């Protein structure tokens, strides 16, 4: 009942965000808040299409927002934050309530720099 | 009354478990119909995000949909903060 | 290294065994106004040894009138399921994290019942046939109400995680809040675990010995292991869901300490009640909670259900 | 039993079987099934004594089994459509499963010894309502899907009630079991219509259930619960016998009788639908219930038997309790033939 | 694979076929114990802790009073146990050699019932890809028997009550 | 036989339960619910004859994501193909399925 | 289909054999009764669970409880019997005829 | 994997233990050691004779009071949810009937075991 | 008296302190020196998944970060 087609493995390829859990989950708040843009239209494009093979450019533009944010913070804060979710990645849940400090510090360093 | 006051002296003089079971449950009935917090219990769980919040396509006539999640528009846990 | 885990579990738990059996003596004698074992070894401390030794070089034999199968399935499965049920203790980590880690302690309680039962049955014997029927008596009464009572009290807490009652015994202990099922619960876990004035199905007053009147040798110290190692779990299980202690993620040896004195301290109070009570009949047992608890235990769980939404202080599901 | 405990008892069955017919999801439907027996045994049970134990013994176990059985086909139809609600089931393995358990549930051929031993076991209060109410739910069923109904099973058995019922009320002597064996036979006649017309399959089981109920009040009436004790009823209350007498003759479907309008109907609308074999067969064979419900009159109407010398005191006292509508289904019964065409509104 | 819910499953089969062979009420009380643990564990691995610990549970509660019972009225001087009578031996043998031809069948091609049609492979390929987040739907659709489901909780009540004042009546006696 | 008494009271004792794409807890999607949603929208309000004529597309695709008979025929045929070929030497496996590559992320 | 349907259908039919092959004992026919909902119970949490049918999930729980009243129903009727008869058999039912 | 590995050891050691225990010590068995039990004497029946059972009852109240607990362990859930007042009276509601059918069971004499 | 008690219930705490330390110590041995992840969702699980597949070695527990992102 006909051949189901595939985007080719040259036009999946992206730039990946090679950090962790723990390093993802330290800047989420900053990240829901910077880049809320590019991913608010790949979900509204996810939910409307009903089709992952439809929505490619907008995950590559996710991809490409994570990307500058995560160059932003590391150009400079790249101690704070490693600080901060050095501190997040010990926890087995991964609990914000037991780095208050090292979360006020970073965001300290963030509200001035950038 | 006089009728009650004796009836509830020979209970609690031979079956206080009973009495205060009574008395329990009979609290646990009616108090939830009187205290103000179940409406706040309420909106608690619904301030709970267990799902995504899926976007909506803007029209131009969505005055009271925030354009990003920091604007004014929108529900506030303001409430919640500080209870 | 998780066979590595399982062995630190295991051997540390039938040696507290062994030496419960000790202090269990000890404690006894000095408030009888005894001493207890002190001679076998420094202030008896080789006793258990020597029991354990003793037993085991001794012959066992199996009735002539006996089932064989399930004579010999019984003590196995009694120690099987004693030495499971300490598997999701958080002490501070558990071994094996499960989502519904209370669940499946319930579970294997009420399949460790069979143990008894069955040893009985297959001894053909009528103090045997005695002593399981009490049991079942027992399980039947004691099971209704631990169960609800464990629900009002999870009630409090959120979820059926025992790391999740470690976060809500944070700051205040579920003995603060909720005393009488606490009371009532302790009472459960004497009736569950067989201990005096609930020590019907092994009677030695009414019944010989009472179900393993037949066992000898290896077999009845597996029946023994067992039900200290009960004592023992039941009592860590109490101490957890009542008696919160402080968690430190970075020293959690903090934990474990407090963890260590508070079971030790139940189980203690096990042995007093022992030394102190005369023992109850098993129809007044049974009269006990359906007509004492179980009124009491559905009026506070009503109550337990209703103060979280009348005080807007529903615990997180997670 | 408590006169509170008993009609609350009557109250659970009633709420069964109304959620059965009010249900639109299966589950709902076999929750109604199992409260309807849950609240049916002690009411079976309510004369204690070894008879009325074995009997409700024995109907437990067959409603049970009947009830697994058909929550596997309610699973099995689930597996293959994932729906709940209840229309033409989605699996013929299935249908198959739904239809021998609902046959079990109302005594159709070859699942019906219970219902001679269970009527036989109970009283007559106990028979006549097993007889009515359990037979009018797991019909309501069968009507709802219908027209997934395999008609070469359901024919089968509807032909084998039928010839099940004649013969052994032909061999009976308590009436209860010729109660039990006539309930047989009238089952076998509506599910044999069924797979056409539920409306025909609905007044079948409405003449069914008055005349039903008028014979079994009869029988409360006049106590009787053999042939010999029902022989000295004309020496009592002739008028009861008289009544039972032309009860009977409808029963049988002797025109101009109300038995006769479900019989003529079947047949009619099964003839519609190019039956013929089935039909003659299915109206040849209600002469052995004829036979047997003659064989009933000869004794206690048409014919007087010897009494005894107690019968006088019996005469000078007098019935005290009244039966509740007993001439109105003794009306019914037996003049309604001139309003057949009543049944465009009962479609 | 490693067709762990192939082997409980099984299992349950096994035991099944113990307690239908029917022994004796003790053996036959074991080897239903043993097909509710069995089955406790398939629907772990399929998702249910839940439903797998509840029926768990409850059997394990039931199965005592079954005991208690067949200790009271439904016990004889010499109880049969499987390899005691010959009928038993030769139900539990068919059984048993019953299910090892299914299962052999099903392992080594197709095999279509003549009821059902079966495919022979994994357990693991039926699955889903999809996943939840942060709660368990297993738990929030038990969970909505309250908000939810108004009406099976009332009947459901109503049918409790009834059964204790059943069996109240029932054993009455006189 | 059926007496819609919820329908002509505006109740809903068991519609929300009937089927898999009604309103479930926190909006959790049935495994099927795209189909389920397809067949019952087509099939709505021309009763059952019609319904079991018409939508016999809508019915087997349904059907066939809720027992899954196809895919797993393929699956098998694909599976017994790949096995004869490698017991003959004929095909290689690549080392992206034999477990020598870094997935995505 | 998989295997596991299989199994457990094959289960629930052996089960069903049991309970209408009588032996002595009514008690080990309340068993067979017993084993039939255990085997309805894991094939509906099995059907529900992979359909991710969620409010489905409520089912099974309706199901153990009005198996554990059919138990005690039976239950009930057996001690009945055996205080009538002195034992559980089956033979002694035999009172009412067809 | 891990529970099934834990049931492992645990059955393993016990059955190891119950094999030293039978094959480590010396054996001597006759007629006289593996009699039953009975004080001394020998018992006048048998143990497999029926045990009268004085608190049938009270078992099958406690099946459906098992019954009732399994309905009421998924409430720390339920509380999760937004019909707060709905699932408060179904909560309710089964605790109420709960001890409904308690008080009836216990003023009509079911939980008194037979004389 | 009664201090001769306290050596039997000092060795029954010996015993008891063994099972959490060494779960403790195991625990972090194996999970690169923290805490073993808690994965009660498919959520965290999905998120252990991913933490293998970036660190390149098939363990979780090795984190990577800017340094590797860039
Ligand atoms: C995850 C578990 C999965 C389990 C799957 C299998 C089970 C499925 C469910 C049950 C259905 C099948 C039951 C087995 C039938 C076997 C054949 C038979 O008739 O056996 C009679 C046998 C009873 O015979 P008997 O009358 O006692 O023996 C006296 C003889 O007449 C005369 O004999 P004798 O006096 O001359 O003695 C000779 C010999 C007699 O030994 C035997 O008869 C061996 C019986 C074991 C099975 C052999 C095949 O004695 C010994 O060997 C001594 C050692 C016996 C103890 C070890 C038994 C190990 C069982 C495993 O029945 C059983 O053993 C029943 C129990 C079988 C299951 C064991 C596991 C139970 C676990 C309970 C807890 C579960 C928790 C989790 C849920
Ligand atoms: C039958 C016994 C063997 C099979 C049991 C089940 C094994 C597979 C379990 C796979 C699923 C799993 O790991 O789930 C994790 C769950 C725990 O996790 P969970 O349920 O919280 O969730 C899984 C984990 N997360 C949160 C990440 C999803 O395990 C259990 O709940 C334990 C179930 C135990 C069932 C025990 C049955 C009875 C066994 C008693 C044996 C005693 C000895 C008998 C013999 C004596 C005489 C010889
Ligand atoms: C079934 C379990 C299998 C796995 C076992 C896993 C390890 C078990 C660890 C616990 C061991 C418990 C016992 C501890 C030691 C004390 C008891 C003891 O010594 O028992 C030994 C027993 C002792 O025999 P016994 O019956 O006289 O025991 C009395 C022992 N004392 C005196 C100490 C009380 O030895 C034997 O039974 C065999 C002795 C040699 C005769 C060999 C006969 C042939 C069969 C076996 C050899 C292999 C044949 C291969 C070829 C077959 C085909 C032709
Ligand atoms: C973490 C907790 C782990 C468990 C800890 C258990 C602690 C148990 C208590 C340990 C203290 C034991 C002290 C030593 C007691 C015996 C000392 C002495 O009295 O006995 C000697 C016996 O010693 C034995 O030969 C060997 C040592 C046995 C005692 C030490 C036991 C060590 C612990 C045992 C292992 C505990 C775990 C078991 C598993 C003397 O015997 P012997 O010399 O001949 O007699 C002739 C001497 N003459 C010629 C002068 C007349
Ligand atoms: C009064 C009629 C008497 C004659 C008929 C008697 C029939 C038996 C008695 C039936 C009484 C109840 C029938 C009505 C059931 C209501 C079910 C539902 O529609 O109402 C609920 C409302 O429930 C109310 O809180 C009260 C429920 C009933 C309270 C207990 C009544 C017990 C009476 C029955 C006693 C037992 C006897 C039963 C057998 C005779 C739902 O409210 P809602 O909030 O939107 O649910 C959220 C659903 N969402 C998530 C999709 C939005
Ligand atoms: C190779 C065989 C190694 C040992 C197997 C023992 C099996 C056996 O036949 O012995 C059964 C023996 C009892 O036999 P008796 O009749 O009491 O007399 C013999 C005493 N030695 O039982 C045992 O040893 C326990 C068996 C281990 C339990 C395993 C169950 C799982
Ligand atoms: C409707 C709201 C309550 C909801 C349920 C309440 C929680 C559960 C409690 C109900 C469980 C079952 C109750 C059973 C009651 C009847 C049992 C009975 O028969 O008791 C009799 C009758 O004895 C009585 O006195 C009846 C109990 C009277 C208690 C009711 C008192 C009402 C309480 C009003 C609250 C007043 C507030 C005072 C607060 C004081 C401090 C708490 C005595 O038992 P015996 O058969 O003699 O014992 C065996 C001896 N051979």
């Amino acid at each position: 009942p006909g051949i189901v087609e595939l985007p080719t493995l040259e036009d999946l390829k992206v730039q990946e965000v090679k950090v962790s859990s723990s390093v993802l989950k330290a800047a989420a708040h900053h990240y829901g808040a910077q880049c809320d843009k590019p991913n608010k239209e790949f979900m509204l494009c996810r939910w409307e299409e009903k089709d992952p093979r439809r929505c490619l450019e907008e995950g590559k533009l996710v991809n490409q927002c994570a990307l500058d944010f995560f160059r932003q913070i590391k150009r400079h804060c790249a101690e704070p934050f490693t600080e901060y979710w050095t501190c997040i990645d010990y926890s087995g849940l991964q609990l914000f309530r037991h780095c208050r400090k090292q979360q006020a510090k970073f965001d300290e360093c963030v509200l001035d720099k950038l | 009354a006089g009728r009650i006051a004796s009836f509830l002296k020979n209970a609690w003089a031979k079956e206080p478990v009973l009495v205060a079971s009574f008395a329990i449950g009979g609290l646990a009935i009616i108090l939830p119909s009187l205290s103000p917090y179940t409406n706040y219990a309420i909106r608690i769980n619904r301030a709970t995000p267990y799902n995504y919040p899926v976007p909506l396509r803007d029209d131009g006539n969505m005055p009271d949909v925030p354009s990003h999640p920091q604007d004014p528009q929108g529900p506030s846990l303001e409430w919640l903060k500080n209870l | 290294m998780f066979m590595i885990n399982i062995l630190s579990l295991i051997i540390p738990i039938l040696l507290a065994v062994a030496f419960l059996t000790l202090v269990e003596r000890k404690v006894l004698g000095y408030m009888q106004l005894r001493k207890g074992p002190n001679v076998v070894g420094p202030y008896g401390l080789l006793q258990p040894i020597a029991d354990a030794l003793k037993l085991f070089t001794k012959e066992p034999l199996r009735p002539a009138t006996s089932s064989i199968s399930m004579f010999i399935i019984a003590p196995i499965l009694a120690l099987s399921l004693a030495l499971t049920m300490w598997v999701p203790l958080p002490m501070p980590y558990p071994l094996i994290n499960m989502n519904l880690g209370v669940l499946f302690m319930l579970a294997m309680s009420s399949l460790a019942v069979y143990s008894i039962l069955w040893s009985g049955w297959a001894s053909n014997s009528k103090y045997a046939l005695i002593g399981a029927l009490r049991a079942v008596a027992q399980t039947i009464s004691y099971e209704v109400t631990l169960a609800i009572i464990l629900l009002s009290v999870l009630l409090m807490n959120g979820s059926y995680t025992l790391s999740t009652l470690i976060t809500t015994q944070e700051h205040i202990w579920m003995i603060f809040t909720s005393w009488p099922l606490a009371m009532m619960w302790f009472i459960s876990t004497l009736a569950e675990t067989n201990r005096a004035p609930f020590d019907l199905t092994e009677g030695e007053s009414e019944l010989v010995s009472g179900f393993n009147v037949e066992y000898a040798a290896g077999p009845f110290a597996m029946f023994f292991m067992a039900e200290y190692a009960n004592i023992i779990m039941m009592n860590a299980f109490t101490a957890i869901l009542f008696l919160g202690a402080s968690h430190d993620p970075h020293t959690p040896e903090l934990y474990t300490i407090n963890f260590v004195l508070k079971t030790l301290a139940l189980t203690i109070t096990f042995l007093w009640i022992r030394a102190s009570y005369p023992r109850f009949r098993y129809d007044q047992l049974m009269h006990l909670l359906w007509k004492s608890f179980l009124p009491l235990t559905l009026a506070l769980c009503m109550w337990h259900i209703s103060l979280p939404i009348m005080t807007a202080s529903i615990p997180p599901q997670s | 039993m408590n006169p509170i405990i008993y009609t609350t008892l009557i109250m659970t069955v009633m709420s069964g079987t109304m959620l059965v017919m009010i249900s639109s999801h299966w589950l709902l439907i076999w929750i109604g099934f199992e409260m309807n027996l849950l609240a049916m045994i002690p009411v079976l049970m309510k004369n204690f004594n070894p008879r009325a134990t074995e009997a409700a013994t024995k109907y437990f176990l067959t409603q049970a089994t009947a009830s697994m059985m058909l929550m596997m086909a309610i699973i099995i139809n689930l597996l293959y459509s994932g729906q709940w609600t209840i229309t033409k089931m989605f699996n013929p393995v299935a249908m198959t499963m739904m239809t021998m358990a609902l046959a079990m549930k109302l005594g159709l051929s070859p699942f019906h010894f219970w219902v001679p031993e269970v009527t036989q076991g109970i009283s007559l209060q106990a028979g006549l309502l097993l007889l009515t109410w359990q037979k009018l739910a797991p019909l309501s069923v069968l009507c709802q899907i219908s027209q997934s109904i395999n008609p070469n099973l359901m024919l089968t058995m509807a032909m084998l009630s039928i010839l099940i019922g004649g013969w052994g009320g032909l061999n009976q002597t308590q009436l209860r079991k010729i109660m039990a064996y006539s309930s047989i036979a009238h089952m076998g006649w509506m599910t044999a219509v069924l797979p056409y017309n539920t409306t025909m399959t609905i007044l079948n089981l409405l003449i069914y259930i008055t005349m039903t109920l008028a014979m079994f009040m009869l029988l409360i009436h006049s106590s009787a619960t053999t042939t010999l004790s029902l022989s000295h009823t004309w020496n009592k209350m002739p008028v009861i016998t008289s009544l039972m007498m032309v009860t009977l003759l409808s029963m049988g479907g002797l025109p101009p009788l109300s038995g006769f309008m479900p019989k003529w109907m079947i047949i009619q609308e099964m003839t519609k639908n190019e039956s013929i074999i089935m039909p003659t067969l299915m109206a040849m064979t209600a002469l052995l219930n004829l036979y047997f419900y003659m064989r009933l009159a000869y004794s206690s109407s048409l014919t007087m038997f010897p009494s005894t010398n107690n019968m006088k005191m019996k005469w000078q006292f007098e019935h005290t309790k009244q039966m509740k509508l007993l001439p109105t289904m003794i009306v019914l019964s037996t003049l309604v033939l001139p309003m057949t065409p009543a049944l465009s509104s009962l479609n | 694979t490693m067709y762990i819910a192939f082997i409980l499953s099984t299992i349950f089969v096994i035991g099944f076929v113990g307690f239908s062979s029917k022994p004796s009420p003790i053996y036959g009380g074991l080897g239903l114990i043993v097909s509710g643990g069995v089955g406790c564990g398939i629907v772990l691995n399929f998702g249910g802790s839940f439903l797998g610990l509840m029926v768990f549970l409850i059997y394990l509660g039931g199965m005592l009073v079954v005991f208690g019972y067949t200790t009271a009225m439904a016990t004889e001087m010499y109880p049969e146990v499987w390899v005691s009578n010959k009928t038993v031996f030769g139900a539990f043998v068919s059984g048993l050699m019953m299910e090892f031809c299914m299962v052999y069948y099903a392992l080594k091609e197709e095999e279509v019932e003549i009821i059902f049609k079966f495919n022979g492979l994994g357990d693991w390929v039926i699955y889903d890809t999809g996943d939840s987040g942060f709660f368990s739907e297993e738990a929030m659709g038990i969970a909505a028997l309250y908000s939810y489901g108004t009406w099976l909780v009332i009947v459901t009540g109503w049918s409790l009550l009834i059964g204790v004042v059943v069996i109240m009546e029932i054993t009455r006696g006189n | 036989p059926f007496f819609d008494v919820q329908k002509r009271l505006g109740l809903d004792l068991d519609r929300w339960m009937t089927i898999q794409s009604a309103e479930q807890p926190h909006k959790i999607p049935g495994r099927c619910h795209a189909f389920e949603k397809e067949w019952i929208e087509c099939a709505h309000g021309i009763g059952g004859i019609r319904a079991e004529k018409e939508c016999k597309i809508e019915f087997d695709d349904f059907v066939e994501c809720l027992l899954r008979q196809k895919t797993m025929k393929r699956l098998s045929a694909i599976k017994r193909q790949r096995d004869k070929l490698i017991k003959e030497g004929k095909y290689t496996p690549p080392p992206h399925h034999l477990g020598k590559e870094d997935p995505r992320p | 289909m998989p295997l596991v349907y299989m199994n457990i259908i094959m289960a629930f039919a052996i089960a069903l054999a049991g309970l209408l092959m009588y032996r002595s004992h009514l008690m080990s026919s309340l068993l067979c009764l017993e084993g039939m909902m255990l085997s309805l119970f894991i094939m509906s949490t099995l059907i529900i669970l992979n359909t991710h049918f969620t409010l489905a999930n409520m089912m099974p729980i309706i199901l153990l409880v009005f198996a554990a009243c059919e138990a005690a129903l039976g239950l009930s009727l057996l001690v009945m019997v055996s205080n009538t008869y002195g034992t559980d058999y089956v033979q002694n039912l035999n009172l009412l005829q067809c | 994997m891990n529970i099934m590995l834990t049931l492992l050891t645990n059955v393993t050691l016990a059955s190891l233990l119950v094999l030293i225990a039978f094959w480590l010590p010396q054996l001597n068995a006759y007629s006289e050691k593996t009699s039953p039990y009975e004080c001394g004497f020998d018992p006048m029946g048998s143990a497999r004779l029926p045990f009268s059972m004085k608190f049938f009852l009270v078992a099958i109240t406690f099946l459906l009071f098992d019954l009732e607990i399994a309905l009421l362990l998924p409430l720390p859930w339920a509380s999760q949810t937004n019909n707060l007042k709905t699932m408060l009276t179904m909560a309710l509601f089964l605790l109420i009937l709960l001890a409904a059918s308690l008080a009836y069971e216990w003023t009509q004499k079911g939980l008194e075991w037979a004389e | 008296m009664w201090f001769e008690i306290l050596p039997g219930i000092a060795v029954m705490a010996a015993c008891l302190f063994i099972p959490g330390m060494a779960t403790a110590h195991i625990h972090k041995f194996t999970n690169g020196g923290k805490e073993k992840r808690v994965a009660h969702f498919s959520y965290q699980w999905n998120l252990m998944e991913r933490d293998r597949c970036i660190s390149g070695v098939n363990r979780y527990h090795v984190t990577k970060g800017l340094e590797n992102i860039d």
